């Protein structure tokens, strides 16, 4: 917007962290699954 | 020091009984005086063995703390505390950087110390096992009276008494004996009881009957003797010292490790000081000049590599534990793969160590029995009525019995009370005719004449199990020729017939052939006594010939031997196909040694000794060109008068070598001879007479079930199930781990470049620091760890058992070709991918690449809270630093992303991924966990403080993707060239 | 030689020359495409400069400006940087209707010169006289520090509204058009005096938004002179200058995030 362009200097680092941690966890689980296919 | 002990012993068995007493101030009848014995005790010292001085574990741990990488990491750790000290004095720095980084680095050294300490293990209790062979007490005659004393109180000169069941307390001169037999397997590896008597019977004291040795035991009878040697001075006490004293030495794998440590340490100190001066010339304060150096150290040293190696070794040892192959020393996991020569004991190693029936001669025909443990062969005969007649004599004319409670275990494995030949016959009949006890119940023995030294035969009279007869049957066995002189008829295919010169000659032929096979041959015959001349109550006199022992019916011959283990012939061939030379080294007699050599394939068909040529051509052995003989059989008595140079010529000039009737020191000498030629040697054995050889071997392998305690103490590896096929597996595993270590090392080293280059450009370009010191440790200690380990699970790219053993002088674990690829090619591509993401982060935040050159001065200036970017905006100190640390984070993640491709390319040295596939589940696990770790380290809240890791925007993750892909393509194209032309260019330049 | 023969030494050179040449050519290619995705007038991200920093002219050794009044070369270090900044706000530097403009001598509202486009020439910036900075060689005794708000493209600094309570409660509250700056230390052993545009202790909103170096060169950002004529002497005084606003925030880590950290000591 014009004088109300506050969103330009903002970033949702909170969501990014939530998503990043979700991904890291799921990649960790996936890895266990493939490894445990025989121990 | 031990050169004296490598020599054959000298003795006094040639002296008379009386003469021997003068030498030791002793009485043949009264024995020593209580006072004289105590005097000699203080004089000579105790009848005991002293363990050699060991190196304390303290010094062993700390010796690892100073090996190249640890030295550089120490210099870094201290240089951290240096810069910290210089700070705490000058400008009060409330930070924790240099202090904490110095603590972290010192911990890395200590923990890395534990890993190398675990790898360099030496579990040795040789002298302890020997000490277990000295009895607690001994029986001596002192002041004309026998008393039990502490065996350590035994001295040279006293009168000792032994009987069946006790250990020989010391080396004795036999002066009196009654039916005494002894088990000399300690000195020979052969357990057949040897008679002991006062009479001298051989110039060689290790063969004479009037000497009994410490480390052996009396098996039966009784004997008295004069002690000639005590403690360390006994024949086997010296073997003990020799074995326990032998310098261990460095393994092939250990030598390789130190070698690349020098290389990497070299480039580290090079670039280290090369840029330390390069910085001072650029006008950098010593305050900074050291900070850069610390970074250089951390970049160059692969912090997690030595521990990777250890884990890869451990994991390989775990797989072998699961095939009944125990590894005592982690490094011995690889030595077997580098082995070019195997020196093998015969008895209990190549062989089962059990007299077993091998052949039978009946119906004018040679039949072969199955000698294998698990009986993997086939039948020979069942139909012939002759067989049942021979079978009956083998069961009936036999005094051997199975021990109680064995019905659970297989026939051939069960313990038997009796001599070896009777046990063999027992197990033979029990196997192919069912319960022998049944045959001995159906035919009650009424009278017998046990085998006599003079008679050379054993006879028995039984009540024929037949109801229509119920009469008296005579059976006998003995020396083949003696049995022949007592026969008139031969049971041919059922019906008897006169013994014509024809069948008599066929007997001699059969007899000579079986004997030529190194087999012990016995004759078997029976005689159905006439009914009218022998009533149902007729008494037979065993003392005086009350019955005919002539004109009997010859039934057949039976031959026997201590046979090879089932898997042994095939394992020997497999070792030989892998280009490993196999030598036999045995305490056993030459005829037996040679026969098993041919049986297992040590001596291949057609190959001759000089003696074979001479007999065939009917010419003198001196007339034979010795170069025409590729095979040789060396008796220990001849070995004794040969110099090592002459032993070296024997080793060089023959492909098929048998060393027979060797002493324990002689086995050591043969091993050393092989090593002297530059060969990596394995020893396989099971007896205490293998202990020195096992110790000296680059790798000693002991048998687990049949092995003596001493042998297993001297070994690096134990075959817990006695499965000789495990050697073949071991060499295969050893070769595979050697290749996979290269892959894992290249992988680990490759990521050093993207950690080095940022620090260099930081100096030469004056740009903001692309990657931090902490960030490097997150790679080498964090992300790269599981992937690097996973390479240990790689399958072979080709048939590794088809290639020759590596040349330890030329074929190195880390060579110039590895460095060229890891440092010069792939690592260089990784460095760029790192920098790219760095320029991306900065440029998208307002600092375009052009304006970055020569800005670090203002960038690092803590007091300038208004640096102008390319767009004209002003940044505080902490604001721009957040972007900088975000650059460290994405550079870090870029390494991870480019290591994805590197992990896949390091999978194979030659083959394509499209050929080898992706069947390594640990590797895939590594990829997922590596990425999970990196994401966690970036997105987890609080990690921006502890590690200076900042959250990355989604687009950031993809910066290095095009570089990750170029790596995959590049290496795939390169290896395509290797395969397409075995010529050499790409091969001799980059082929690891 | 060391490794190989001359023929081999050559081939290994011909390879790495072509190899590294290609790699350099590829690296450059990826840099090209990166630049191609970026604007010339505005950076892709601005969340890392977001809350504006407040920086001053006196180059602090360590957020500190200690000196002796009874000594000449004791403050000549801080006068060097003070001069460096103010030397830019010269009238001879601001000449003609291009590219400067005379703007309200009193704090006014924002000025939009269109978009971040080159569809116009150099966007005309408001003039600023260093003569608006009353009282301030500089203050040889009791320094005359000069404040500054960090430039951010398209940033509209918004003052706080007088809805509730305020630190400098309602005094000279030019609510609509001034971004205030109140310095503080309890520990009240000083004498705060502020100088600026229109005589206000803030930043005139008529200098915003900043259009960037590419679209606005020679642009001048508003200054706020602060004088501490403290009646005290020979002691470290921790003085913090804070700016207030809707788009202004602070951090415990970044001690320059919309605030000062000055340790004055007139040890004379
Ligand atoms: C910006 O203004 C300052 C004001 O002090 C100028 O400093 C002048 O320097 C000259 C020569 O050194 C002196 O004779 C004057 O006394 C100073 N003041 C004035 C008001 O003229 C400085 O030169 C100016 N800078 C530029 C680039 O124009
Ligand atoms: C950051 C940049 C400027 C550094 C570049 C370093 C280059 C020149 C280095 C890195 C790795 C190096 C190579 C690594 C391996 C080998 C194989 C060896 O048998 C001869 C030297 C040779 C061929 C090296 C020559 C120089 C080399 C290519
Ligand atoms: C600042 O200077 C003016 C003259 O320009 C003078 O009248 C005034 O006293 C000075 N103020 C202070 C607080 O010293
Ligand atoms: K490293
Ligand atoms: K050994
Ligand atoms: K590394
Ligand atoms: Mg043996």
């Amino acid at each position: 917007e014009g004088p109300d362009n506050d969103e330009r200097f903002t970033y949702d680092y909170y969501r990014l962290r939530v998503v990043g941690l979700i991904v890291a966890a799921v990649l960790c689980v996936i890895g266990i699954i493939i490894l445990l296919a025989g121990k | 020091l031990d050169e004296l002990k490598k020599e054959v012993s000298m003795d006094d068995h040639k002296l008379s009984l009386d003469e021997l007493h003068n030498k030791y101030g002793t009485d043949l009848t009264r024995g020593l005086t209580n006072a004289r014995a105590k005097e000699i005790l203080a004089r000579d010292g105790p009848n005991s063995l002293t363990p050699p001085p060991t190196t304390p574990e303290w010094i062993k741990f700390c010796r690892q703390l100073f090996g190249g990488f640890s030295i550089l990491l120490w210099i870094g750790a201290i240089l951290c505390f240096l810069a910290y000290g210089i700070q705490a004095a000058t400008e009060d720095e409330p930070a924790n950087d240099n202090l904490y980084l110095g603590v972290v680095l010192s911990t890395v050294v200590i923990v890395t110390g534990c890993f190398s300490y675990y790898q360099e293990a030496k579990s040795s209790r040789i002298m302890d096992s020997f000490k277990n062979m000295v009895p607690q007490q001994a029986l001596v005659i002192r002041d004309g009276e026998k008393s039990t004393i502490n065996a350590e109180f035994v001295v040279a000169g006293d009168l000792v008494e032994v009987k069946g069941g006790d250990r020989i307390p010391a080396d004795l001169r036999i002066i009196s004996a009654h039916g005494c037999k002894v088990d000399n397997s300690s000195l020979t590896g052969e357990s057949e009881p040897q008679t002991r008597s006062p009479e001298f019977s051989s110039e060689n004291p290790l063969e004479t009957r009037n000497i009994a040795f410490f480390s052996t035991n009396c098996v039966e009878g009784t004997a008295r003797g004069v002690v000639v040697y005590t403690g360390d001075r006994t024949v086997m006490g010296r073997i003990a010292t020799l074995a326990s004293g032998l310098e261990v030495g460095r393994t092939p794998i250990a030598i390789e490790i130190e070698h690349f440590i020098h290389i990497i340490t070299g480039v580290a100190v090079f670039l280290g000081v090369s840029f330390f001066i390069l910085s001072l010339i650029l006008g950098y304060s010593w305050l900074e000049a050291v900070i850069f150096l610390i970074g250089i150290i951390v970049a160059n040293v692969p912090e997690g590599l030595l521990a990777t190696v250890t884990v890869c070794l451990t994991l390989t040892a775990k797989r072998m534990a699961r095939k009944n192959c125990l590894v005592k020393n982690l490094e011995a996991v690889e030595t077997l793969g580098s082995t070019s020569t195997i020196c093998s004991d015969k008895t209990g190693t190549l062989t089962q160590n059990r007299m077993t029936v091998a052949h039978m001669w009946f119906d004018n025909q040679i039949h072969e029995a199955d000698t294998t443990e698990n009986q993997s062969g086939a039948a020979f005969d069942k139909t012939s009525a002759t067989w049942s007649a021979l079978s009956r004599i083998a069961a009936l004319c036999n005094r051997a019995v199975f021990q109680a409670g064995q019905d659970n275990v297989p026939i051939l494995k069960r313990s038997v009370a009796g001599d070896a030949s009777e046990s063999a016959l027992l197990k033979c009949i029990e196997l192919c005719c069912g319960s022998v006890q049944g045959m001995r119940d159906r035919n009650p023995k009424i009278v017998e004449i046990p085998f006599n030294s003079t008679n050379k035969y054993q006879l028995s009279i039984h009540e024929n199990e037949k109801s229509s007869e119920s009469r008296y049957l005579l059976v006998m066995k003995g020396a083949p020729e003696r049995i022949l002189d007592r026969c008139s008829t031969i049971l041919l295919n059922g019906a008897e017939e006169p013994l014509k010169e024809d069948m008599k000659e066929a007997f001699q032929n059969a007899y000579l052939e079986l004997g030529g096979l190194g087999e012990r041959v016995l004759g078997f015959c029976h005689f159905a006594l006439p009914e009218d001349k022998y009533n149902e109550g007729y008494p037979f006199d065993a003392d005086e010939p009350n019955f005919p022992t002539t004109d009997l019916c010859f039934v057949g011959l039976m031959a026997m031997i201590d046979p090879p283990r089932a898997a042994v012939p095939d394992a020997v061939g497999k070792c030989r196909s892998a280009g490993i030379k196999v030598i036999m080294v045995t305490g056993d007699h030459p005829i037996t040694a040679k026969a098993i050599a041919k049986g297992v394939g040590i001596i291949s068909e057609g190959n001759e000794t000089i003696e074979d040529i001479a007999a065939r051509l009917n010419i003198p052995i001196g007339q034979v060109n010795p170069r025409d003989a590729k095979a040789c059989v060396v008796h220990g008595s001849d070995l004794k008068d040969l110099s090592t140079e002459v032993l070296d010529d024997i080793l060089h000039y023959h492909t098929e070598i048998v060393f027979a009737r060797t002493s324990p020191q002689q086995k050591l000498i043969i091993v050393e001879g092989c090593q002297r030629q530059g060969a990596i040697v394995a020893v396989t054995g099971d007896g205490v007479n293998d202990s020195p050889a096992l110790k000296k071997a680059d790798i000693g392998v002991a048998m687990g079930i049949s092995g003596s305690d001493v042998s297993k103490q001297a070994a690096d590896m134990i075959l817990l199930d006695d499965n000789f096929a495990s050697i073949v597996t071991g060499v295969e595993e050893g070769r595979l781990i050697f290749d996979n270590l290269k892959k894992s090392i290249a992988y680990t080293l490759t990521s050093n470049i993207p950690e080095i280059t940022p620090f260099l450009v930081f100096i030469i370009g004056n740009v903001p620091l692309p990657l931090g010191t902490v960030t490097i440790l997150c790679i080498d200690l964090g992300t790269d760890m599981v992937p690097a380990i996973s390479l240990a699970y790689e399958q072979a790219e080709s048939d590794i058992m088809k290639r020759q053993p590596r040349n330890p002088k030329t074929d190195k674990l880390v060579n110039e070709r590895l460095i060229s690829m890891a440092y010069g090619q792939i690592g260089m591509i990784q460095a760029l991918g790192g920098f790219f993401s760095y320029f991306v982060i900065l440029a998208e935040n307002g600092f375009l690449p052009m304006d970055l050159i020569g800005k670090r001065v203002r960038w690092d200036d803590r007091w300038i809270s208004d640096v102008e970017d390319s767009f004209g905006q002003q940044w505080t100190y902490e604001q721009r630093k957040i972007v900088e640390f975000t650059c460290h984070t994405s550079f870090f993640i870029s390494i991870v992303v480019v290591q994805w491709a590197d992990l896949i390319i390091c999978k194979t040295r030659r083959n394509s991924i499209f050929q080898q596939g992706m069947k390594n589940k640990i590797l895939i696990f590594g990829l997922f966990e590596e990425t999970a770790l990196a994401a966690f380290l970036s997105y987890c809240p609080g990690t921006d403080v502890a590690l200076r890791m900042y959250p990355l925007k989604p687009s950031w993750w993809f910066c290095a993707f095009p570089y990750s892909l170029i790596i995959f393509l590049y290496d795939e194209m390169r290896r395509f060239i290797i395969r397409r032309s075995p010529g050499g260019w790409v091969e001799q330049e980059t082929y690891y | 030689f060391l490794g190989r023969t001359g023929s081999s030494w050559f081939k290994i050179f011909l390879f790495y020359l072509i190899f590294y040449g290609c790699l350099a050519g590829i690296f450059i290619g990826t840099i090209q495409v990166l630049l191609l995705t970026l604007s010339d007038f505005e950076p892709k991200y601005q969340d890392r400069v977001a809350p504006p920093g407040l920086s001053h002219a006196p180059y602090a050794i360590k957020t500190e400006i200690s000196f002796s009044i009874s000594n000449p070369k004791s403050y000549e270090s801080f006068v060097k940087s003070m001069h460096k900044l103010m030397d830019l706000y010269n009238e001879s530097s601001q000449a003609g209707n291009s590219p400067f403009e005379d703007c309200s001598d009193t704090p006014a509202d924002y000025i939009k010169r269109g978009d971040l486009d080159d569809s116009q020439g150099q966007k005309k910036a408001c003039r600023f006289s260093r003569m608006w900075l009353k009282n301030c060689g500089y203050a040889e005794g009791k320094p005359c520090v000069v404040a500054k708000l960090n430039r951010i493209i398209g940033f509209y600094p918004k003052p706080l509204k007088n809805t509730t309570d305020l630190p400098e409660e309602l005094q000279a509250n030019y609510n609509q058009y001034v971004l205030p700056l109140r310095c503080a230390a309890r520990e009240k052993i000083g004498s705060i005096e502020y100088f600026g545009l229109g005589g206000y202790a803030g930043f005139p909103l008529q200098y915003y938004p900043y259009y960037g170096k590419r679209l606005q060169k020679k642009y001048l950002q508003p200054l706020l002179a602060i004088q501490f004529t403290n009646l005290t002497q020979n002691m470290e005084l921790r003085i913090e200058c804070k700016v207030y606003g809707e788009n202004i925030d602070y951090s415990e880590k970044d001690r320059f995030r919309g605030r000062f950290e000055v340790k004055i000591e007139v040890k004379s």
